[PDB]
């Protein structure tokens, strides 16, 4: 055939892939974390948006740190051979490098490691997207008037 | 030219390759959420995806998200400490190819 | 629609906006350099800039750099601990617009 | 005039801007840091590459942590009104969030803060690019055979 460049990911597999949405709104009283009002609006908007992009959207609400790890592990162990990509959206409280389960923190690295090129072979060479809505610290941006 | 670290017989890629982290805010910063309308970042991301997913490469879509959040949003708080603040999302790409949701 | 955090009378942008950090390696990882040819990252960045600066948007150029470093380089060391290792650069964008070096 | 979109940075100012290259090859014995053989090749390649892109390239070799901060401060205090952008390339030893001067570390945040939208007004709204060749930790990527 003609010249082949290969500058863009192959996105024409039978399935676009999974879009896992972890929506943590309510946290255990013991953690002292406040409820995240408005997160359901985000979760619904994401579901509809990725639905239209042809992703297999799966939503989970208020997961403990254990459930988050279990979910990610299970998902990474599925056969993604016929899927073009993988998407995971995390909606919760957080700090730099951390996302909170309803009962405690989860290192983002622990979550993403399950999808490493050598640990999830059916996703090797395919784009793995992690969308994170959570704090990364306590700094505030005062902004600057534009001109 | 020839060397010890290139043109390997057995092709390998980094285990950390092909990951994209779309952070709602810059490293070390709080992330803002409207208790009624949702987070500034997710609101904007969905809006840009709905409008440009069948037209632009993903990084360019995320760049539009960066501009939308940066220009259109500013916090409101009765607490002066948290009032009138801004936010800039943070795109972290370890991708090796362009990404289009369409084909 | 109307709200407390949008459509501000006085337009402002985040002080952290419009920054782009092109890291040679992923967070937490060593970065590789050839004692004779230079670093894998800078070698590749210059090569892609020379070839694509008058053709592609900056993020796309950096994506090519990511692929070049990821696929073409692998370390060589007499020390098994540091032998046969890989590297993936890390693009961190807080830019709000597309960037072309030409006009 | 016709429709204006404004999707790309204005890069047609009189000058493209500065490209500051900090090339640290030799470190003070007291720090116990090794020399970075091959960095000069990188520095020269960068100078030529950005020269062709029409940047005003300025190179500095073996700067102490104090000199790095002083250089950045001075540069951020220049009038960049007629410049389209700003580029800074850091070549040295490093750790996560740190770049090493010849006599000690410098927080990358300290360097970049000088260029914040509210602290360098002649660069507000203009792209500020920081190219960093340095370690970000001690992890090694074992890679994975592709198929």
């Amino acid at each position: 055939s003609g010249i082949s460049l290969d500058n863009s990911y192959k996105m024409d597999y039978p399935e676009m892939g999974l879009c896992i949405i972890i929506n943590n709104k309510n946290f255990h009283k013991s953690t002292g974390m406040t409820s995240r009002s408005g997160t359901d609006v985000d979760a619904a908007n994401l579901r509809e948006t990725f639905r239209n992009l042809k992703y297999e959207v799966r939503n989970k609400n208020d997961l403990t740190r254990e459930e988050i790890v279990e979910l990610m592990r299970d998902v990474s162990k599925e056969d993604h051979s016929k899927r073009s990509s993988f998407v995971c959206v995390l909606l919760s409280h957080g700090e730099e490098g951390i996302i909170f389960g309803t009962n405690g923190p989860v290192d983002l690295k622990k979550i993403t490691n399950f999808f490493r090129g050598d640990r999830c072979r059916s996703l090797t060479g395919k784009p793995k997207l992690f969308i994170i809505q959570a704090c990364r610290g306590t700094e505030l941006d005062c902004g600057i008037e534009t001109d | 030219a020839s060397g010890v670290d290139d043109d390997m017989a057995c092709h390998k890629i980094p285990v950390e390759a092909d990951f994209l982290y779309a952070y709602s805010t810059a490293p070390g910063y709080y992330s803002w959420r409207n208790s009624k309308d949702g987070s500034w970042f997710i609101q904007s991301l969905c809006a840009m995806l709905k409008q440009y997913a069948d037209k632009l490469e993903f990084m360019h879509i995320l760049t539009r998200v960066n501009r939308k959040v940066a220009t259109e949003f500013e916090s409101f708080s009765f607490d002066a400490t948290f009032h009138a603040k801004k936010q800039i999302p943070c795109i972290v790409s370890m991708l090796t190819k362009e990404l289009y949701f369409y084909h």
